[PDB]
C-alpha cells in the first residue's frame, strides 16, 4: 500500500534536519502539515546536491515532490512543474566586513566567489559572465549555504550569492557577514513536482498552499524559524553576579533539593538553568521550550512536570533529564568529561553527539575526551563532513558555546560558594 | 535551475 508522500529536500538548517527532538525545519514542517491534510505518512528523502535532487525528482519513480526552498525556472519547460509560492525572497551578494563593499555587479570580478553547484545562483552568475566575460566563480556539490556563509565569515572566499532568507536565518551565527546588494527582483519560492499528465497531486499541493497562506500558517512558519535564537550568549560577570543577588535566592533551594535527590552538584544544575533562562521561570521560545530549564512539552511530560512554569517543577524536571542523559552515556566516558558530554547531549541531542564521537574516532582522536569531540562538533555544520554522518547537519558550534558557557557559570558559582 | 531556501 502507498499512503506515503515521498518528499525530497536538502539536509540544511532552512529546509530539513535533525535536532534534539527529531525532525524539524520550515520545509519539513510545512510538508508534514500537507501529508496530514492528505491522510498519508510523510517520508523525507534528502539529496546529495541540487543536481541529484532534480535527477531524483524527474526519474520514474521517483519522489512525489521537492520541498527545498527552490526558485521556479522557465514555464515553459513543463519537464519540472512548480507550485504556488510560499515564501518571498531576494538573492543578495554577500561580502565580509573588513574587506570592501562591492556596489555594482561588475565589482564581482577578480574576487573568489563560491555558490552551490546546480543552483539558481550559479545561473545568475553564468548569465552575468556574459556581460562581464572575465567574471570567475566556483561551484561545488560538497557545500551547502551554511557552508558558504561560514567561508565568507572566516575569509576562505570573498563573495557568495544566496537567497535573502538564508541570511535571515544564519546571519546571527556569522558576525562578519554583510549584505552588499540585492541581485535580482523579489521572487517566490515554490515546491517542484515532475511533469506531468496527472494534475491531481499538483492541484492538491496548491490547494494546500493557498489555504495555508490564509490560515496564516506560512507566516507562523516564517516566524518560528526565521526568528533568530538558539544558544544564549555569555552575559559577563557583571550581569551574572547581579543575578546571583537578584534571582538565585529564589531558586537556590530548589536547585539544592534536586541535587540531593539525584546525587549531583547542585551548582551545575543552576549553571544549566542560568544558561537556559537566565533564571527566569516564565521564559519562552517559539521553538517550543518553556520554563526555567527551557523544557519541551514532550520532555516536561516525561519528567513529571505538570506545569513548565513552576520553577520547582522545571528545575526537578530538567535536572532529572540532565542526570539521566549522563547515565545513558557509554561507560567509556569518565568524569569530569562525562558531564561535559552530558551538557552537549542536553543541547544537541545524543544522536548527533554520537556522530561527533565516531567522527572523532575515525580522525584518530579519543571519543571519550571532551576536548577532542568538541573539536569535531562544529564540523556537523559542514556539508562535506556532516553528509558522511548518520543524522547529518547540526549547528554544533552552538553546542560548544552552550557547554563552555554553562561551564563558566559553573566555575563562578563554585568559586562563590565553597567556603 | 532554480534553487537556498526553506
Ligand atoms: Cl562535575
Amino acid at each position: 500500500k502507498e499512503g506515503v508522500l515521498r518528499v525530497i529536500t536538502r539536509n540544511s538548517p532552512a529546509t530539513y534536519f535533525q535536532d534534539r527532538n527529531g525532525e524539524t525545519g520550515f520545509e519539513y514542517e510545512l510538508a508534514k502539515r500537507f501529508a496530514e491534510r492528505l491522510g498519508v505518512e510523510l517520508k523525507i528523502e534528502t539529496a546529495d546536491n541540487l543536481d541529484d535532487l532534480y535527477a531524483q525528482l524527474s526519474r520514474e519513480g521517483g519522489p512525489a515532490l521537492a520541498a527545498a526552498g527552490l526558485t521556479p525556472g522557465r514555464e515553459d519547460d513543463a519537464s519540472v512543474r512548480y507550485s504556488h509560492t510560499y515564501l518571498d525572497v531576494t538573492p543578495q551578494i554577500i561580502y565580509r566586513n573588513g574587506q570592501q563593499r562591492p556596489t555594482r555587479p561588475e565589482d564581482l570580478v577578480g574576487k573568489r566567489i563560491m555558490v552551490l553547484k546546480g543552483s539558481s545562483h550559479a545561473e545568475q552568475l553564468a548569465e552575468l559572465k556574459k556581460q562581464y566575460p572575465e567574471l570567475k566563480y566556483e561551484e561545488s556539490d560538497a557545500v551547502e549555504v551554511v557552508d558558504l556563509l561560514r567561508m565568507v565569515d572566516v575569509g576562505d572566499i570573498d563573495l557568495t550569492l544566496v537567497d535573502s532568507n538564508e541570511l535571515a536565518m544564519n546571519q546571527v551565527y556569522f558576525p562578519n557577514v554583510r549584505v552588499a546588494f540585492d541581485f535580482g527582483e523579489a521572487r517566490g519560492l515554490a515546491w517542484a513536482l515532475p511533469g506531468g499528465d496527472d494534475d491531481s497531486l499538483m492541484n492538491e499541493v496548491n490547494a494546500f498552499l493557498d489555504q495555508a497562506k490564509k490560515e496564516g500558517l506560512l507566516q507562523r512558519l516564517k516566524d518560528r524559524y526565521y526568528g533568530h535564537v538558539d544558544v544564549l550568549g555569555y552575559v559577563g560577570a557583571y550581569t551574572f553576579t547581579q543575578h546571583l543577588q537578584q534571582r538565585l535566592p529564589r531558586y537556590e533551594s530548589h536547585f539544592k533539593q534536586s541535587g540531593k535527590q539525584k546525587d549531583t552538584d547542585w551548582r551545575l544544575l543552576a549553571a544549566i538553568g542560568y544558561q537556559e533562562s537566565l533564571w527566569q521561570p516564565g521564559a519562552t521560545s517559539k521553538t517550543g521550550v518553556r520554563g526555567l530549564m527551557m523544557l519541551t512539552n514532550r520532555t516536561a511530560q516525561a519528567m513529571g512536570v505538570s506545569n513548565r512554569l513552576d520553577p520547582k517543577q522545571s528545575i526537578q524536571g530538567g535536572s532529572k533529564y540532565f542526570v539521566q542523559i549522563r547515565s545513558e552515556l557509554p561507560e567509556s566516558i569518565k568524569e569530569p568529561d562525562r558531564s561535559w558530554f552530558a551538557l552537549a547531549a542536553y543541547n544537541i541531542g545524543g544522536a548527533h553527539l554520537e556522530d561527533a564521537r565516531k567522527m572523532a574516532e575515525k580522525e584518530g582522536l579519543n571519543p571519550n575526551k571532551w576536548l577532542d569531540v568538541k573539536k569535531m562538533l562544529p564540523r556537523l555544520a559542514q556539508k562535506q563532513w556532516y553528509a558522511k554522518t548518520r543524522y547529518g547537519y547540526a549547528r554544533g558550534g552552538e553546542t560548544v558555546h552552550f557547554v563552555q558557557n554553562v561551564r563558566r557559570y559553573y566555575d563562578i558559582l563554585t568559586w562563590v560558594t565553597q567556603s | 535551475x532554480a534553487x537556498k531556501x526553506x
